[PDB]
């Protein structure tokens, strides 16, 4: 048969089989299990520090691996490295393109990445013999704006772009070694696994995918949202992750079961979620919102346990230190705060 | 990186001399600069310090009101105005760069120096065993002591180690009593507790022969100790 | 601080210098004009509007000691709503439309001529949430084709409910009014119109006058008098 | 006297203490309890005008009981030097805030491309730090040349500006006329000319750049500001100079009783200016009305 | 001939996704809870720590 009639119906039955298999392995909800445990009391946090000096909106930040330094990117074409203990500026790096939308910190402390609205990811060298900060490599192989970038080691980095592709690079040569394809809409974020052997991404077609870094193509696909996905993060264990979309909701997904676990929403919340982060023990889930304030969720019972108010505009960034000492939040009014 | 000094020579007592150094190969405008003195067959002696941006200037008690330091950012030149001299300043003057931020390592590049043969509450750091016979392939230990405790409330321990090979300029080995410098072998190590400090060096070679100094940076003025000349 | 060590005062001074540099360079970016250059497909924006002087594409020029920055986002080809709020503080928006298009149909859809989706794009951009109080500069290019096309093929092809003299001036005025009536704010936003074609100068001057007016009105509203 | 029998002056002084305190209380409160994302180049000047006005009337009841009796003073000598200092200092501070607010508007409207740098150095916090300082340096003699003097016996003790402390006889007249004149040229005349000139160039910029509703509203507000200020502060400064000139102008008793009679009402006129000042500058802003009304 | 390459790769990707192991939700739910109770003590935000151990303690200035 020349016409493609029978092959079109093949995908319809295959989708049903996965749906049926998922239902067959749903014994009980998470609420029924974590019901008798003692709920966490009210969580009160105070603004210990307030870092100022940015003159425009702040779009991203990343914590250092020693839990003392952090980097911040703003739409005035500046990268700043802070000292959170003493509120000191260690470096100030000017950018060639001021439309930056992401930033990252090397897990060794020698390198810093950038990019956005230019299809180009720039790598900066911090430990330099002549005493300044210079751009070392300039990766350019994308056709859409850059959304996220995460360092693998001193010589590998993975980026996601708005052209529905993610790429694994080799900074020594500057050439893509693997390309991850399959997303329909633009990809907005990604999260690296604790062991750096897998990663997940969220795109504008309201879906999430789990990739394999070594071999290089998709393994599982998670659905359930009803709008764009702007934030994603990994559970500290490594067997779950959480997504934050644009329909004023957050969700928890399980890799080993391919199931919905929990939903974190309330009636008086109608704006979207811009950020998501976890706690060291994996008990507190923090999320930023467009109603100018952040929220703290008890991840085991879905109840709300606190509010982080004090920002005068949208909350766009959110991060927790490696030792769980503090929490930093950025916002569109050009102020960062540390909460303890 | 490069640092070349010029302006030496003999000076009759009471006169004045001009000293300058030229920096080429690095961002000179973000690095504080020092002057360090060494008399013939004696130890090191800190002289002055000018910060980044000409904001803060310090001096030694011996030269306060008599020596002046100046910076020339556009052409990357560091000066030292030298007023009325005496028959005591006969020594060799070095130039050292230093940068201060969280995690930096000051006293990286030490320049070369220029001969200056003149015609005719402070923390105390002590060193012993000025001469020690050594053999290759073994291990030897060097000890330096202080009067006041160098442990600050933030946990830092401002103790430094340097090496002056025969006929060469001092080079940094260990800064803050625990961190190894850049471009040095892993054999060197350092340890201490509060007041007594010990430098551990193992598997010496022919290039390990020289004099080792201990310096404190807890507060100004900076005091240099004596040295131990390792001999084959 | 009286308890700081010798190596912390130097770090504090370094931070002070960093802050001074940031502040000094941040007041030079408030004395330049940022123009988001939009338009339609094959509307002649690159022919004259981007040629009148000398991913994202950026252009710089100076006219009567005033600094301009033009941002061309024609080649992006992505979801517009995910990056349209980046240009939330631009001074104005430049729009280029070819009015010799009323007879020419779209290269992909033959149902309607490209003028209709040009109007649709204008409506969508003008009534945006992020551009409530940002004025718009409107350009009507290649007017040397319009009169000789209208002397044979009249405006009835594009506008069937129009009744006029079928001459150049009346048709141009009707098109201008039709485009200007799409505004829905009428109090916080103003639209400036111009006929460009390919003429010697008279475009940078128009942009300079419009941005001067916008600056004056913005300052007047900010200082209190409104 | 006894033409003030029917003593509205104690009543008017007390009445002004009501509207002149709560009116600026709303302005002061909503400025410091609002978001900092607006910073509309005027909150510094609006706040300074409230501070220079709130204290200007906070001392009012002390002088309300003074005229209620037959010129008594049960509040001692220290207050007679401290009550007068808080009135004269804030009389010079408000008239300087209006001039500074008018010059800031000129630099931002008439030529906003050639005065961009000039508006950065001398304006904002730089200008507000010199009007407060110069105000204190000009109301210094009120602390020095003030002592509870006397009369026949001043059985009802009185507070007045003692004049024999500095100069002896045949010289105190200069400290009476010369000191008073300096409070007029700098207090009223020079600041008034600046606002007259600054608002005329702003006048021939809205007419030449504007529909017909914003062109009619903005031109009508500007004419109120230059008329209300001149109408309220003129009667006080005109009589004082009339009374001061009597030292050389041999005005008979038929007139000198009229100047002292109507002077207490002249001070009342200048006080209602402080009552409507929050309306003319701060509350005549729709984005500012919605701030305090919601809060 | 028109679209045969796109229709041949979507089926290939979706076919293998059924060839994976799935555990029960209750088993997966307990492992999520057991991780939190295991080392909940090392959480400085869940259990506030004394100010002597806080490196972000609000000092005098
Ligand atoms: C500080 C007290 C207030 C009054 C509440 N006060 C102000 C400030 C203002 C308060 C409210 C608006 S202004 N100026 C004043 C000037 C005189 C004054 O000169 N009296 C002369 C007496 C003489 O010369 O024998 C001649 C007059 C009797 C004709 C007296 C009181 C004044």
């Amino acid at each position: 048969g020349s016409e493609l009639d029978q092959l079109r119906q093949e995908a319809e039955q295959l989708k049903n089989q996965i749906r049926d298999a998922r239902k067959a392995c749903a014994d009980a909800t998470l609420s029924q299990i974590t019901n008798n445990i003692d709920p966490v009391g009210r969580i009160q946090m105070r603004t210990r520090r307030t870092l100022r000096g940015h003159l425009a909106k702040i779009y991203a930040m990343h914590w250092g691996t020693d839990s003392r330094l952090l980097v911040s990117a703003s739409q005035d074409g500046k990268l700043i490295i802070w000292d959170s203990y003493t509120t000191n500026k260690v470096h100030a790096i000017p950018l060639r393109s001021s439309w930056v939308m992401t930033c990252a910190y090397a897990p060794s402390g020698n390198y810093v990445a950038c990019g956005g609205l230019d299809n180009i990811c720039s790598i900066y060298n911090l430990k330099t013999r002549e005493g300044n900060v210079r751009v070392s490599r300039e990766l350019a192989g994308h056709t859409g704006y850059l959304s996220c970038c995460r360092f693998l080691d001193d010589n590998q980095i993975v980026t996601s772009s708005g052209d529905t592709t993610c790429a694994l690079w080799d900074i020594e040569t500057g050439q893509q070694t693997t390309t991850f394809t399959g997303h329909t809409g633009d990809v907005m974020s990604l999260s690296l696994a604790p062991d750096t052997r897998l990663f997940v991404s969220g795109a504008c077609d309201a879906s999430a995918k789990l990739w394999d870094v070594r071999e290089g193509m998709c393994r599982q696909t998670f659905t359930g949202h009803e709008s764009d996905i702007n934030a994603i993060c990994f559970f500290p264990n490594g067997n779950a992750f959480a997504t934050g979309s644009d329909d004023a909701t957050c969700r928890l997904f399980d890799l080993r079961a391919d199931q919905e676990l929990m939903t974190y929403s309330h009636d008086n919340i109608i704006c979207g979620i811009t950020s998501v982060s976890f706690s060291k023990s994996g008990r507190l889930l923090l999320a930023g919102y467009d109603d100018f304030n952040c929220n703290v969720w008890d991840a085991l019972k879905a109840d709300r346990a606190g509010v982080l108010a004090g920002h005068d505009n949208r909350v766009s960034c959110l991060g927790v230190t490696d030792d769980g000492m503090a929490v930093a939040t950025g916002s569109w009014d050009s102020f960062l705060k540390i909460w303890n | 990186v490069q640092l070349v000094e010029s302006g030496g020579g003999l000076v009759q007592p009471g006169g004045s001399r001009k000293l300058s150094c030229s920096a080429s190969g690095f961002a000179f405008s973000s690095f504080g600069m020092h002057w360090v003195r060494q008399a013939p067959e004696k130890g090191l002696e800190w002289v002055a310090y000018i910060s980044s941006g000409s904001g803060t200037i310090y001096y030694a008690d011996t030269v306060k009101g008599r020596f002046t330091i100046s910076r020339d950012d556009p052409k990357n030149t560091l000066f030292l105005q030298m007023t009325s001299l005496r028959s005591e300043d006969t020594a060799m003057y070095y130039c050292v760069r230093s940068i201060y931020y969280y995690g930096s390592s000051p006293f990286d590049f030490w320049g070369q120096g220029t001969t200056l043969t003149v015609s005719s509450s402070d923390i105390v750091m002590t060193q012993a065993t000025s001469s020690v016979p050594v053999t290759p392939g073994e291990s030897v230990s060097i000890s330096c002591r202080s009067s006041k405790s160098l442990l600050h409330s933030n946990g830092n321990t401002y103790l430094y180690w340097f090496l002056q090979r025969p006929g060469q300029s001092p080079q940094l080995l260990i800064y803050r009593m625990s961190n190894l410098a850049s471009g040095v072998p892993d054999r060197f190590s350092g340890s201490g507790s509060g007041t007594a400090f010990t430098l551990t060096i193992s598997r010496l070679e022919a290039e390990d022969v020289g004099v080792y100094y201990c310096m404190q940076h807890l507060e100004y003025p900076l005091t240099f100790g004596a040295g131990t000349k390792l001999e084959l | 601080g009286c308890t700081l060590s010798a190596e912390d005062k130097a770090a504090v001074e370094r931070s002070k210098m960093i802050d001074r540099n940031l502040r000094e360079d941040g007041e030079k970016a408030a004395r330049e004009v940022k123009l988001l250059l939009l338009g339609a497909g094959e509307s002649g924006k690159s022919t004259i509007v981007k040629q009148m002087k000398i991913g994202i594409v950026e252009t710089h020029f100076t006219f009567k000691d005033l600094h301009f920055k033009m941002f061309d986002v024609g080649g992006q080809r992505s979801e517009r709503k995910k990056w349209i709020h980046c240009f939330e503080g631009v001074t104005a928006i430049i729009f280029c439309v070819a009015l010799s298009d009323y007879d020419l149909v779209l290269a992909e859809d033959e149902e309607m001529n490209r003028m209709h989706e040009s109007m649709k794009l204008f409506d969508s951009i003008c009534n945006n949430k992020w551009f409530t109080d940002t004025s718009i500069i409107l350009f009507l290019n290649k007017k040397d084709l319009f009169e000789e096309k209208i002397k044979k093929s009249p405006l009835t092809i594009c506008y069937p409910e129009y009744a006029g003299s079928n001459t150049y001036e009346e048709a141009a005025a009707y098109i201008q009014c039709q485009f200007e009536d799409l505004n829905k704010r009428k109090d916080t936003k103003e639209i400036y119109t111009h006929f460009t074609c390919a003429t010697d100068t008279k475009n940078v001057q128009f942009v300079f006058d419009a941005v001067t007016d916008v600056i004056i009105k913005n300052n007047l509203k900010d200082c209190g008098l409104f | 006297d006894w033409k003030s029998s029917g003593a509205l002056i104690p009543a008017i002084y007390m009445l002004v203490f009501l509207l002149g305190t709560t009116g600026n209380g709303l302005v002061l409160w909503t400025v410091f309890r609002s978001s900092r994302e607006k910073r509309r180049s005027a909150d510094i000047f609006i706040a300074s005008l409230a501070v220079a006005d709130l204290t200007f009337v906070v001392t009012l009841p002390l002088w309300a009981t003074y005229t209620y009796r037959d010129y008594d003073w049960p509040f001692g000598t220290f207050f007679c030097k401290l009550s007068s200092y808080l009135i004269f200092v804030n009389m010079y501070a408000s008239v300087f805030c209006l001039t500074g607010l008018s010059f800031d508007r000129y630099l931002a409207i008439v030529r906003p491309v050639a005065n961009a740098r000039l508006r950065l150095r001398v304006s904002g916090a730089v200008a507000t730090a010199v009007l407060w300082v110069l105000a204190a340096l000009l109301a210094m003699p009120v602390m020095v040349l003030r002592t509870t003097g006397d009369l026949e016996n001043t059985t009802k003790v009185q507070c007045y500006m003692d004049y024999s402390m500095v100069a002896t006889v045949s010289s105190e007249w200069a400290w009476e006329v010369g000191l008073g004149v300096s409070s007029t040229t700098v207090g009223f005349v020079v600041p008034f000319t600046i606002m007259l000139t600054c608002y005329f160039f702003i006048a021939q910029t809205i007419a030449g750049h504007f529909g017909l509703r914003k062109r009619r509203r903005l031109l009508s507000i500007i004419v109120v500001l230059v008329v209300t200020f001149a109408l309220c502060w003129m009667p006080y400064h005109l009589v004082k100079t009339l009374y001061m000139l009597g030292s050389l102008l041999h005005w008979p008793c038929d007139f000198d009783l009229f100047l002292m009679n109507i002077f207490p009402y002249c001070t009342c006129i200048s006080y209602v200016n402080s009552c409507l000042n929050p309306f003319l500058y701060a509350f005549f802003d729709p984005r500012f009305r919605q701030a305090c009304t919601s809060m | 001939t028109a679209s045969i390459a796109q229709a041949r790769k979507l089926v290939e990707q979706l076919k293998m996704e059924a060839n994976i192991d799935r555990i029960k939700v209750s088993k997966a739910a307990a492992d999520l809870m057991a991780y939190c109770e295991a080392h909940a003590k090392e959480d400085p935000l869940l259990t506030p720590v004394p100010a002597s151990e806080n490196p972000f303690r609000e000092k005098k200035f």
